[PDB]
């Protein structure tokens, strides 16, 4: 089923990657970026400009040819609303292992749609959309997360917000823990990864040490979290975990920027969402300035820091 | 967005949805012939507002009630021409009230069963989900709460469609029986379709039911729209009526920025929606009352961070303003010069807290320390909610 593709979500040095949308504004510039950082970006699709160079690399018309040529293993997407779930459904496809979607304001329905596709393969794993992508620190970046402030180390992140992540890292590089992988799952209502996929991830790699989930408002995929986290994060080898909710101040009813944001009848608050993760052994921080403090705190109450 | 209610029943209708027959009029007269062309034995005339409690509301005309029936054409002419123009006022409006420019004249139905039938896209399923009630007329979550057996739900297939038998299943599950049951299958199948084509996040009937006459209707609706799709609904979000709408937020969506107001006297502005929400909760943690949520977006673009400002300015309840901004890899230096521009150029008279995070920290500290302003640096994000707070009396 999907979810043998979460391995795919374990993006390392050998991750090629293909840049669709890649002659846009964005697609250049992230492009562009990327390079600077070393990533392996190996060429891009723009449909109708096939053979044409951009930033030193291939440009294709189609992802099969792209993949074909440059043996990418994942994919980036810079394509506009109207057309980003035919994008998506291009990658998958084509097989591409790992598809990142950072495109925002693909309607829902085109969403549920990819979606259907989505879950009836396996060779496809997509992050997003609506999201900054993902970060194996040092070793491979995908999207727009600032590289710069990451250090690899042994805390996974997972994360439904974008910038919100990027204090969740600031914290934990400041306090000397790094981390082991990022995933910004996004804030759209459909997409392909939710909690559970990274934190499978996460409590199977020994390089992972301890997570941080980030959550807020809206839908049911923090409760779902806490579920799983209950059956099989508490066996020895148990690995702490943090979590910050965002929204709770939100009124109901309202689009909290994110599309995925909202709470409606009366489901989706951050109370709840606190309460159940709390009684899953969660450390919540009700903070958001205190991730990398509270779970440095659960190291050392576990005696995990190298003076021990 | 948000459509009157002769709006939604024209979407409805539009797409083979049974609703009251009726018409719209903008003048005394025009409500008078369209009573008359409704050939019906009871009118309802029904004033078109959004804001709920127009059956108690009073209008500036002295006219009480927004909704009147009568089996007079010439009543009705005589009661809109007190109503249209005028402002009407509910529990749910400001003192004001809210201008009258159009009136629904439409046959009055009576109810002979109410049931509850919603359509929207399941989080947890992946598709479009039926979900009814045969307790119509009630607040489905008090239904949830009190008859979690009442509550009935059809996950559906995106690509197949809605199926016959699923439409009359939930008929079936809704208490209608024989042809009503057929009836209201039918009626469930087109308000699927309908709620597939408009790109809505729900479509909700309630009263979904019966009249004593035999006939399936859709009394009431409220449908939910996806802000995503507005590039390929251009019609209906050109009926967007955001005159109800808090005039900051309006102001705010010309920009492309998200401002969602709040009951509170520190404002603040977030690149990012996660950490905007979290800013308002940071601020509320440590003693205050944000007064708004407001997202940037993504980029740190001087002008977002200027229209923030020139939205903020405006609103007499702000006393105080947080600033958080974790730009990577933009220059903070040239992110406060902008704030100073904007400061003075939009006469800032508040205490400003500003947090910056990205390169060119220090140099952005000191561009904010000598300009001569109400601003305070913050070195983190606590930091600045606690001087926020701090900073109000
Ligand atoms: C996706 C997004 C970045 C695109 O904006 P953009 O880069 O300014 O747009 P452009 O029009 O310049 O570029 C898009 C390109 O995709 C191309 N394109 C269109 N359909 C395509 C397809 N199916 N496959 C590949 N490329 C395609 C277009 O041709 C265009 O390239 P061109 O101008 O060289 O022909 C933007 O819509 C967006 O979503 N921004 C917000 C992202 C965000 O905040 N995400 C959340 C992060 S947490």
């Amino acid at each position: 089923s999907y979810t043998a593709s979460r391995q795919h979500l374990y993006v390392d040095k050998n991750t090629k990657i293909i840049c669709q949308g890649f002659t846009g504004k964005q697609g250049t510039f992230h492009s562009q970026q990327a390079l600077e950082y070393g990533t392996k970006l190996v060429g891009g699709t723009t449909p109708g400009k096939g053979g044409q160079t951009h930033l030193g690399l291939p440009v294709f018309n189609t992802v099969k040819e792209a993949k074909e040529q440059t043996g990418a293993t994942a994919s980036v997407i810079y394509v506009p609303p109207p057309f980003a779930a035919a994008a998506i459904n291009e990658a998958i496809e084509a097989e591409i292992p790992l598809v990142v979607c950072i495109t925002q304001g693909i309607p829902q329905q085109d969403m549920v749609r990819v979606k259907h596709k989505l879950l009836r393969q396996e060779k496809t794993r997509l992050i997003g959309p609506n999201c900054p992508g993902v970060i194996n620190p040092g070793e491979c970046k995908i999207g727009i997360m600032p590289g710069h402030i990451h250090k690899k180390g042994r805390i996974g992140i997972v994360s439904r917000s974008g910038t919100l992540t990027y204090e969740a890292v600031h914290q934990t590089t400041q306090v000397g823990l790094g981390q082991s992988l990022c995933v910004g799952i996004g804030g759209d209502p459909f997409n392909g990864t939710d909690f559970i996929d990274c934190l499978e991830i996460f409590l199977n790699d020994s390089a992972t040490e301890g997570i941080i989930l980030i959550g807020e408002i809206g839908g049911n995929a923090e409760e779902n979290a806490a579920e799983f986290l209950k059956q099989h994060n508490s066996g020895p080898n148990s690995k702490p975990v943090v979590s910050f909710i965002a929204g709770l101040t939100a009124p109901p009813g309202r689009r909290m920027g994110h599309a995925g944001a909202i709470i409606a009848g009366g489901k989706g608050g951050a109370k709840e969402k606190i309460s159940a993760l709390q009684s899953a052994g969660v450390v919540v921080s009700m903070s958001p300035a205190q991730l990398g403090t509270t779970i440095y705190k659960e190291f050392e109450k576990r005696k995990m820091l190298e003076h021990h | 967005m948000n459509l009157q209610e002769y709006q939604s029943k024209k979407l409805m209708s539009d797409n083979g949805v049974r609703v009251q027959r009726f018409f719209v009029a903008d003048t005394a007269n025009e409500a008078l012939e369209a009573a008359k062309r409704l050939n019906a034995k009871e009118i309802v005339l029904k004033a078109q507002i959004l804001a709920g409690g127009r059956g108690k509301g009073v209008f500036n005309s002295g006219l009480k009630g927004g909704v009147h029936l009568t089996k007079d054409p010439n009543v009705v002419g005589q009661l809109a021409k007190q109503m249209i123009g005028y402002n009407l006022a509910t529990k749910q409006t400001p003192k004001e009230g809210v201008k009258v420019n159009k009136v629904m004249v439409a046959e009055a139905l009576d109810i002979s069963r109410e049931t509850y039938l919603a359509i929207l896209m399941d989080r947890s399923c992946n598709g479009p989900v039926l979900v009814g009630s045969p307790q119509g007329g009630v607040d489905i979550e008090e239904v949830a709460a009190s008859n979690p057996e009442l509550i009935f739900k059809e996950q559906i297939d995106i690509f197949e469609g809605i199926k016959d038998s699923q439409a009359q299943r939930m008929a079936e599950n809704l208490g209608f029986v024989g042809p009503l049951k057929s009836q209201a299958a039918d009626q469930i199948t087109k308000l699927y379709n309908l709620f597939l084509k408009i790109d809505a996040t729900q479509v909700e009937v309630n009263p979904f039911g019966e009249t004593p006459e035999g006939q399936v209707v859709c009394f009431d609706a409220k449908i939910n729209f996806d802000d995503n799709a507005e590039f390929r609904q251009k019609d209906i979000f050109a009926m967007d009526d955001k005159s109800e709408n808090e005039p900051i937020e309006n102001e705010a969506a010309k920009y492309d920025l998200k401002y969602i107001g709040l009951d509170g006297n520190i404002a603040c502005f977030v690149n990012g929606a996660g950490l905007a929400m979290a800013t308002c909760d940071i601020i509320f943690l440590n003693g205050g009352k944000p007064a708004n949520f407001l997202d940037l977006g993504g980029g740190v673009k001087e002008a977002q961070v200027y229209q923030a400002f020139k939205l903020l300015t405006a609103d007499p309840k702000v006393e105080a303003i947080l600033v958080n901004i974790f730009g990577g890899i933009v220059n903070c230096a040239i992110i406060a010069n902008g704030i100073t521009k904007a400061c003075r150029e939009l006469e800032l008279k508040v205490p400003l807290v500003v947090r910056l995070e990205g390169t060119n920290v220090q140099e952005a500290q000191k561009i904010l320390n000598n300009s001569g302003l109400p601003i305070t640096s913050a070195i983190d994000l606590e930091d600045a909610a606690k001087k926020a707070v701090a900073s109000v009396a």
